[PDB]
């Protein structure tokens, strides 16, 4: 937990009842802050579907299955039954 | 089959209101609006005994509640009604008297920005207190915002009210918006009644519009799920550009700040934390399809 | 991307409302005139119709192909 | 069963009479928060439009899911006979009851009400001190002279008369005195919302000739009066009517102003603790409640032995339970007034052997019993001891000329539900004697 | 479009009908990436 965290030793948790093990669990939701020196900033293409409503069930492209409703993508219009999941066609989030 | 605890975020300014008045030809149009109110709030408790009432005013310079009133009278409803009905009314209609007369005397005070983000979020908090407070009441939102007055910037109001719609989504309280004015579609009160199963709802005309009131935006929190919403339109859930400030279909998002941005931005940084891009890495982006040469 | 009111009118019209307000106020002008309702009723079902052939159809789908 | 007591007598009330009923706004009102919430739904989307809306379009609102629901609140909306269904130009039209929808606008719109709700004489007085003491008072006093319990201030001959000929505390002059019934200690378990009901819903069927509308005006706008004010005084028939009232302590009069109590606004249908007891293996009862009314209830069927300012201390006897029984309080009821005031340190300890049940087995989960069974088997084994001897009164036939009369009188018997016992080879049968006529008179024939 | 054939003939369009539905989207995805290939390479090309 140390050498793999900067030298950070408050990584390393040891519970003391059941109350706090919920607690420890729980403070692992939120993102991790990051490390000045370790600079990965970069543009991730990503695109934002319209969901459509059809009146017959169609194929999805990621399970290969019939689906009343699903949504777009607006680079290949492939059809995806739930976000946020990346596009099985054009691999676009 | 349970009392339901119902709020009302009405949006009054003479600002907005004024605008409204001039391009159409009603006078006053706030007084059908006012009046709609009255007899809807009275509606709601006709429904149960046990539901309560809540009205947050967002004005020019800030927020305020007009019902309950703070532990801090003139005429103007009829004495012979039910009770209770007018135990609220006549006290909405005061603050009302008050409100405008405090309004009156800012006049001149420049209205920088719209204050409906605050209202939402404190209509939030007083539901949040009724419920922990009294113990098993279910709640709900109503926005009744007059969109005709021209918006300086709407972008401020995107950010308070994304929060906004988690809280509802959390706690159940459906939040339904009722607007008047020119504009059709609110991309973003009408994105947060579709993500917190609320309605949305647009009327042109003031006059008559205690049937919109009763007949779309009555459906309380007990039998939500049985009853099919009747908004019209659609939402996309997107958003601007930083930029150009046109929906984006597909683009870029900075990894650190998740700004988005139709085009990659002018120098090669980030417009919004002041980023660097590895220049390869962008470049990537920047490459064209491949085809056969 | 895809008339401004005067100070004066705003006073102008908080007075009118302001007048209208400590006059007299009544409830009862609020139903309409039976010309109106029709109208906003027709149009209301009218997303009801299609709200409701949109969600009376919202593990595999039953299919009717062989 | 108190929305479906209340509905259920309007039902049974002819529709010529109802309409009548809907003409003051006030118990238009009342009546509107009773339907179900569908029904509400409905009638607030109808009162505000004075126009025709088709059958179906209603059913367009109600998802595919809540269908069931819809056809319970227009089943009950029509008995009402608040909803008229028109048929006309091939389709099923629907339009709400014109005195219903003028009713209700006024009451929302602040309309001509015609003092349905009342005035207000501003001449108000302490709630807690005089208001609640008084009808805590007179209304434990009625409860007192029903659970037999002496007490020095009887009830007036008006609520006595009621409570005599309805089911509640049957009296006989042989005897010469008062008793509790079966139904009686159904009307002391059931809340005070409930039992304020069963009193004035008999007494409503008690009154003759008075008008049965009248009367129930004035019940639906009692409650609408709030707590703690002035109201001045009405129809000729509402002036005795009043002045009844204050025998059920719902209303209290200095001697020309009527001022409504806790109970007058708890009758419409509003939203450690008192009388919990400790049951345990020693059929010794720890009831935690000061109170004379709570102390009396249980004398029904418990034998006291002392009593504290904090609790009442007693014991359960075999004496205690037959006399309970004797009356006509039936065993199922004891345990569930047992369960419904049971102690919260009762229900801890039974859910740690239920946590425990779970632990050795989680396959099990049978209801948990707050207090020990085995004082529920005694108290059920002691209701099959009073039940030991089963008698039936009626005749005998025999000695039949040939067995296919025997067979055929005995066939006609049991087809009409009069044949208790019979034998095949005695060739005799006994009927009760509710059938014997009908036995004799097939006989005949 | 085979297919389709197939079921339109055996099926006397009772079944071709639901058959092209169900293959609809992804009927338009293929043809819109063949699409954006031809109109992509008259550019580059020439
Ligand atoms: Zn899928
Ligand atoms: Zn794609
Ligand atoms: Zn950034």
């Amino acid at each position: 937990c140390k050498a793999t965290n900067y030298g950070d030793e408050s990584f390393y948790k040891i519970l003391l009842d059941e109350t706090h093990l919920k607690e420890l669990f729980n403070e692992a939701v939120t993102p991790l802050p990051v490390n000045k020196i370790n600079k990965g900033f970069t543009l991730v293409k990503m695109g934002f579907p319209t969901r459509i409503f059809e009146d017959t069930p169609t194929f999805c492209s990621c399970h290969s299955k019939l689906v009343y409703g699903g949504y777009f993508c607006p680079n290949c219009h492939s059809k995806v039954c739930s976000l946020p999941t990346v596009c099985p066609c054009c691999d676009l989030m | 089959e349970s009392p339901s605890l119902l709020t009302v975020i009405i949006e009054i300014a003479p600002k907005l209101w004024t605008t409204f008045d001039e391009e159409g030809n009603e006078k006053g149009s706030i007084i059908k609006v006012l009046e709609a109110l009255i007899v809807f709030l009275n509606a709601h408790l006709a429904f149960n005994s046990a539901n309560k009432v809540a009205v947050i005013a967002a004005y020019s310079q800030g927020i305020k509640y007009l019902y309950p009133e703070s532990t801090s009278d003139l005429k103007i409803i009829n004495s012979d009604m039910y009770r209770r009905f007018r135990n609220v009314d006549e006290t909405l209609v005061e603050e009302i008297y008050k409100l405008f007369e405090l309004e009156k005397k800012q006049i001149e005070q420049n209205s920088q920005r719209s204050t409906l983000a605050g209202a939402m979020s404190a209509g939030l908090t007083y539901v949040n207190r009724i419920s922990k407070e009294s113990v098993s009441l279910k709640s709900r939102l109503l926005v009744l915002t007059c969109g005709s007055g021209s918006s300086k910037d709407e972008i401020f109001q995107y950010i308070p009210i994304m929060n906004c719609i988690f809280s509802a989504t959390k706690m159940k309280c459906p939040i339904d918006v009722v607007k008047i004015g020119g504009s059709k579609e609110s991309t973003f009160l009408q994105q947060t009644t579709d993500a917190t199963n609320g309605v949305y709802l647009h009327v042109e005309s003031t006059e008559g519009l205690i049937q919109y009131l009763a007949t779309a935006m009555f459906i309380d929190p007990s039998l939500r799920p049985i009853i099919v919403k009747p908004n019209h339109g659609s939402v996309d859930f997107r958003t601007s550009c930083y930029l150009t400030g046109r929906v984006v279909a597909v683009g870029f998002i900075c990894s650190v700040c998740l700004c988005v941005l139709s085009i990659i931005p002018p120098g090669n940084k980030c417009p919004a934390c002041d980023s660097q891009f590895d220049e390869h890495v962008i470049a990537k982006l920047k490459r064209k399809p491949v085809v056969p040469r | 991307t895809t008339l401004k009111v005067s100070n004066q009118q705003m006073l102008q019209q908080l007075s009118l409302v302001m007048d209208n307000l400590i006059n007299k106020l009544d409830l009862n002008q609020v139903v309409p005139n039976n010309e109106v309702s029709n109208k906003i009723n027709k149009r209301v079902i009218t997303a009801i119709k299609i709200n409701a052939k949109q969600a009376k159809h919202n593990l595999e789908v039953k299919s009717t192909l062989p | 069963s108190l929305k479906h007591s209340v509905t259920q007598y309007l039902e049974e009330i002819p529709q010529q009479v109802q309409n009548r009923l809907y003409t003051s706004p006030a118990t238009c009102l009342a009546i509107y928060r009773i339907l179900p919430p569908l029904a509400k739904f409905f009638i607030m989307a109808m009162v505000f439009n004075e126009n025709e809306v088709p059958l179906l379009d209603l059913d367009k609102w109600v998802n595919s899911n809540g269908k069931l629901q819809f056809q319970n609140a227009i089943k009950s909306m029509k008995s009402l006979h608040l909803l008229i269904p028109n048929k006309s130009s091939g389709t099923l039209m629907i339009n709400l009851n014109p005195t219903f929808k003028i009713s209700l606008r006024n009451a929302l719109t602040g309309g001509e009400v015609q003092n349905s709700f009342g005035v207000v004489v501003e001449e108000n007085v302490v709630s807690l001190d005089l208001l609640d003491e008084y009808s805590a008072n007179k209304w434990e006093t009625i409860l007192h002279f029903m659970v037999g319990t002496p007490l020095a201030k009887i009830p007036s001959e008006k609520v006595l008369n009621l409570l005599k000929h309805s089911k509640l505390m049957e009296e006989v002059n042989s005897t010469g005195e008062f008793k509790i019934t079966n139904e009686g200690f159904q009307f002391l378990l059931q809340e005070i919302n409930s039992q304020l009901w069963t009193l004035l819903l008999q007494y409503l069927k008690m009154i003759e000739t008075m008008d049965l509308v009248d009367v129930l005006h004035f019940i639906f706008m009692l409650g609408a009066l709030e707590v703690g004010k002035a109201y001045k005084i009405l129809s000729e028939t509402q002036r005795i009517m009043l002045q009844d009232m204050r025998d059920y302590g719902l209303v209290f009069q200095k001697h020309s102003i009527f001022y409504p109590t806790k109970l007058a606004l708890m009758l419409t249908s509003d939203t450690i603790p008192d009388g919990s007891l400790i049951v345990e293996t020693n059929f010794k009862i720890y009831s935690y409640s000061n109170s004379p009314l709570q102390i009396a209830v249980l004398s029904l069927f418990v034998h006291l032995k002392a009593r504290f300012v904090n609790m009442v201390l007693g014991q359960i006897t075999r004496e205690s339970i037959r006399r309970a029984l004797t009356n006509g309080i039936t065993a199922d009821q004891i345990i569930a007034y047992l369960e419904t005031h049971a102690h919260p340190q009762m229900r801890r300890l039974a859910e740690e052997k239920l946590e425990k049940k779970l632990e050795l087995d989680p396959n099990c989960k049978e209801p948990l019993q707050v207090l020990p069974p085995t004082v529920v088997d005694q108290i059920r084994l002691w209701q099959l001891e009073l039940d030991r001897v089963i008698t039936y009164e009626g005749s005998l036939y025999s000695d039949f000329e040939t067995s296919q009369e025997y067979n055929l009188l005995s066939k006609y018997a049991q087809d009409i539900g009069v044949l208790l016992w019979k034998d095949d080879k005695k060739k005799k049968f006994f009927i009760s004697k509710e059938g014997n006529s009908q036995v004799l008179d097939f006989a005949k024939r | 479009n085979e297919l389709f054939q197939d079921v339109l003939n055996g099926d006397g369009e009772s079944m071709s009908n639901t058959c092209t539905a169900y293959l609809k989207p992804v009927l338009n995805s293929i043809t819109l990436a063949t699409h954006k290939y031809d109109e992509y390479f008259n550019e580059y090309n020439n």
